[PDB]
């Protein structure tokens, strides 16, 4: 449960210093609904479409 | 017969106001829309011209 780190000045240290990298591509099933989109201004103000 | 020719007829854009149309909306316009008289011919009377 307790292993020293005798060459290492602090012996509760942690030693190490790890850095991850992963990427993953997972083809599923999930729908993924569509983007909606913006309200123009223009529209509803100045009546283009009447 | 004579010639079956109009004489009697406003010009559609030089004898109407000069106005800017609005494509957009013209396009949203596939439904009967009224001709009424004054539009075929300049001989109509005052009661004729909104019929």
């Amino acid at each position: 449960a307790d292993l020293p780190q005798y060459p290492f000045a602090d012996q509760q240290a942690e030693v190490c210093t790890y850095v991850v990298q992963s990427t993953a591509v997972m083809p599923t099933p999930m729908i993924f609904g569509p983007s909606p989109v913006e309200q123009l201004a223009v529209i509803e103000t100045e009546d283009l479409f009447e | 017969k004579p010639d079956e020719t109009l004489s009697s007829q406003p010009h559609p854009i030089l004898a109407d106001h000069w106005r800017l149309d609005n494509f957009v909306a013209d396009e949203l316009a596939l439904d009967p829309q009224p001709v009424m008289a004054r539009e075929l011919d300049y001989k109509v009377a005052q009661a004729n011209e909104t019929t």
